[PDB]
């Protein structure tokens, strides 16, 4: 019954930063992966984390995002680098524990 | 102790199965959404 | 001893997620892909 | 490793696809098997996983079975009430330790 | 009696002269005409042969009038034909682009 | 003595009416004449307005030489339009 | 006010052969040409005769298709040679006089 | 043969004259058309003056371009009113003159 | 190409066929007002020639008839 | 097609060339043979207008002869 | 190129009638009238007909003569009527069609 | 589930491609009524075209009524004049 | 299947109401042609009888040229009518003076 | 009704032209006649013209007079050149238009 | 004969105010059954019109009542 | 005489021919215009009457389904 | 005696008809002379 | 007596007068009025 | 004196016209015969003299006589070979003291 | 054989006197006649004169010209008087004795 609260919205000409707040799994934090939604759009995928660390990304922001876990403060970062204006979308952190799915009141980052 | 020992493998395993389970999906929907982007050419 | 117990939770956790994995799996790269480039 | 499948031909109904593997009694995790038809990308059929539980796409859900045998060490693929666009190759995967594997590939035709 | 004599036998040649200078004239006047019935002729015939060659730039005319609607008409279908479906049919196959 | 103080009036009588008759003979002679100079002055005329005339169809007939000369090579156009048409209509074969 | 009629029709394995009889313009015959409107699609042009024997047809026929003229029988003539199942479609004629333009009722030619 | 050349060539931000000076057939004029050639593209037909003064335009430009002849000055014009940045384009002038058809440089016109 | 060594040929026929009318239609004027011309002069000469006849004719008979006048005379005057 | 054609207009030429040796011909016979036959006619015209008015002047002459001899009989006669 | 014929003509004691067979102008009748030459005398205008029949005659013969027309069969008609032996005359007849003047050979009427 | 995931598919077809067509077809209303009115205009100028070529035949009837006219009364003048002739020489009957 | 059921619903109705909006426009089509052929056939009738009188005029032109020869004649033939023998009859009438 | 007035009339030793002015017919001009009634004698006439400009003249006076109309002025003129003592006379010019003969007063011109 | 014509031409002239007549009566019934049919249906247009859009109102508005009903059933049937 | 009363009721009647010729040609443009209008107008109002037909059958037959649905609703929370 | 007065009767008579014959003449040659006048209208 | 004889020398020449009057009587009167008349 | 004549007539020839006389045997100078063709002015014929001398005019000369007979007392006039053209009415005329007299006059016609 | 020389010629304006001179005869002067013969024209009369004295004179002179003898210088007088310019005539006296008629050579009076 984890609960996500998204984070780091804004508005940029830049090099945004991305948290998902969680309610529990201090240190089991098992799929943590963000989710995009392209206005008038589906909804999108950008990275992953797992609770060993393995985090890959989607080919569109590969080598641009980065994705940490922060198991103390119990927060899955998106870090956003090198953007480009076609990064604004509605921004939501999605989870996977007991095998159910917590997704967030998602957030929004401008890129324009 | 032995019995353990084998859990660690199968952990070791699942982790390591859901790293290329999970590497599947960013080429997975990196082409749904290039597919989706022909939808350009209809909207 | 006791630690043994929480293999299994670590066994039970980490499979029922790669159930999710392989669901999302269906919408994903055989359903959505397929569906969509028809149309 | 060495995945070898099987049951392939063109018939008139329901069939059955097995992936011969070559170690591993119930300790392989995912294993799936992926069609192609000719002239378009290969994709996803059925996932079977160690413990047991299984999915489709949807496109054959109702009607593809996964299922393993761990005796002869074999994952199947009951492929029942096919349909004419069920033409294309079959050819199973794996997951062991992570290293994708694939097979020489069997075709099932319909019509 | 005495200078009639000579009247007589003068003026009956005078009239004599003069009677063969009428069949003269009077054959004159019969080949002047026939000449003048040459020229009628050649006319009436020149004036039809004008006539008819009227109503051949007639006909021309007619000619052209009616093969100029019909290049009306060709450009006419040339602009739906060329305008519509050619520029519509490759901005509707602007899709590669 | 008789008759030649007589006979002199028959002989008179052609001097005198034929001296002034012939002279209308003389002028029938230039009045058919003229007529004959007149229409010999038309026939020349005839022939003129028989050479523009000449020259009028011939224009007219190089008017539908050229007339025709467009219908053909603007036909021809047509033809190579409809087989653009055609192909690019065959294209849409490719997709339904 | 020509007043056409198509004629000739039917159905082939070859060879065939077609009529757009013209009630009036003996002679007087400035262009007639061909449409053919295929099953579902719209018309088109194949052949085109004129009143000199102007014939020049379509890249699709050309070399297949002749368009010869009647003149003192007041039709003309579209003979059908080497035929293709793509040519079952319905054939009718065209008439240009005083450039009003004049169709036919049509004929349907089946060939397959 | 005739020489064609064009004139009025240009850019604005509205209107424009296009005109096609030739070499021969003064008032003796067939068929004498305007074409466009976007970029990339085919070339197009916009306008076509007969030499007895019938015009007619391509729907994508009619009720704003207006052809007119000019017998005297040996000289074809092709206005264009209202322009449109869509427009833009190289406008060569046609001729058909002893059946062959001639052109011209064109005049690359850019709306804009 | 080789028009422009035809079409010259054919300016020089038409120039030719322009010398045939002119020339022909002034020969065909001059002789016919040539042969209506001779036709008339031969008519005048042939009265002429009857003319002649008849009027040699009346003075060699009215020589005569003097001559006969002159004999009666000189027969008178011997009488 | 224009070659063979454009030869064959030249071909006209040469024809109505031929028409040249026609125009010729109407010259050399016809012009030729009126006028000579008009200038001798005339050249006759001439010759016999002079005779007769001699001959008119032989007729006046001789007839006034005739005169005078017939009162020259009557006279000798009345005596 | 008329050519006229006439008919009718003799000897009576009353009443007689002549004909000018025409060799043309079928309708196309201009001005047709009848001219006599009496034996010794020039030639005198008795009857004139016109296309629209306007008949009108000379003193002479005004109330005793008729001229008429017979568009039908290109024949003119002068009836004589109530004669007297001043009518012995050769009759002929004349016709003007594009200005130029045809006669006819003639007939003789003796009427004494 | 399954049959109302995909039927939708079969009803956007037609509000998708008739919204485009029908437009096609308002076009033709415009066009086909655009060559309406283009032969109204054409028939209100060629019953101008009928007035002037009306008019036209009756002046040159006028012109057919005032040229038998002057026949009508220029052959009289001749009638009259055939009258004075033979009255004339009527006056030579009594000297000759 | 949640908001998909009225989306089928919605769009069978936005197919039906543009499924007899079809109809309608292929009834206003079949009824603006047969008024285009109704221009036609008046047109083509006032076509032919502008030509008829074209000719109607032609032939007036003929009948007025060959009208005017005639009066060419008649004027003439009065020169040696009124001029020559009238006037001569007069002169030679003058023995009266 | 056209009423006719002369003018030009006069006495020399020399020349003249006589002129004649009507009251209607622009150019629609059919036979206008000029007369003479030398005194003591019947009217004559002399020269005629025609609305075509075709002239006739009687015998007396040709190769001296010349009859030549004018349209615009509303007025027809007869040249007198070369006069000779004989041709004085008055002079009326006459008309037909609508069928019935129109006078006019005279000129009484005399040379001697 | 011009007194009696031209009485007929005026006879011509009474015949052309019966074809006045003629059009009056085009204009009484064709021309005024045109529009005041035209009036009564365009106001029939314009009320159709309005209850059409009064129309699709209550079909959407009670089409969403029963898309709510459905969702409400749903609900209580899987309770 | 009297044509000076006459030809002034003959210009009349053609001017009485003008007024025919003219108003007639515009009722008869007019009133072509106003039938075809009107056919169209009749055409679009029954139409327009098809359409409410079919609609007010399809409110009357939504309605009882909503009505029937919402007696669903309530024996299901009586359940 | 006798006889000589009867001369002188016949000689009173011989000249007086001679008075009234040559009286003829001057009207004779007065209506010659009106007639020769005549042929003024012929020369 | 001897005056006798002239009496009759003036009815001798008297009398041949009257023959030479009437013979031109012939000429005159009756000869060349009538015969002049017709011409 | 009373001068009275004879001898005309209509007739197919010769013919004799005679004048009788009242008075003067012998005693009476010239006397003439005058005719008068209808139409045309009297003119003279005859003449005869009191010797006897004699003369015609040449239009009747050798044709017509004029005589005398003094012992009946009237002037005769033979009028023989008549022609046509001597239909005319014949008066006798007559000088005596100086005093032309004339007489009623016959008419002679022939054909 | 008498013989009779003319006189009293000339030339006048007036009245002027004739004169016969006679060979023989003086008092048996019997008929004395004077004869003018008009110029290319035939002889005439003018008076005659007798031995008694009775003169008469012709119409054309009657009280104007007087004939008197003149017995014992014997000649004849013709006196002229009230003279008219058509009496220019060669005058010629005329005679008769013995019944021969005897002329003379004449002599000429011109009046003009």
């Amino acid at each position: 019954e984890v609960q996500l609260q998204e984070s780091g919205g804004g508005l940029v000409y830049d090099s945004l930063r991305l948290s998902c707040a969680s309610s529990r799994s201090i240190d089991g934090i098992n799929i943590m992966r963000w989710y995009r939604q392209a206005p008038g759009k589906q909804r999108g995928m950008v990275a992953v984390v797992t609770g060993w660390g393995s985090t890959n990304y989607v080919d569109s922001v590969k080598g641009r995002f980065i994705i940490s876990r922060d198991s103390a403060k119990d927060t899955v970062y998106l870090q956003m680098n090198n953007l480009k204006p076609e990064d604004t979308a509605v921004y939501s952190c999605n989870a996977i524990y007991r095998g159910s799915e917590y997704w967030g009141q998602g957030t929004q980052v401008t890129v324009s | 102790r032995r019995d353990s020992a084998t859990h660690e493998a199968k952990i070791a395993e699942l982790q390591a199965t859901i790293e290329r389970l999970t590497s599947e999906a960013a080429l997975a929907e990196g082409a749904l959404e290039a597919a989706r982007r022909d939808r350009s050419r209809l909207q």
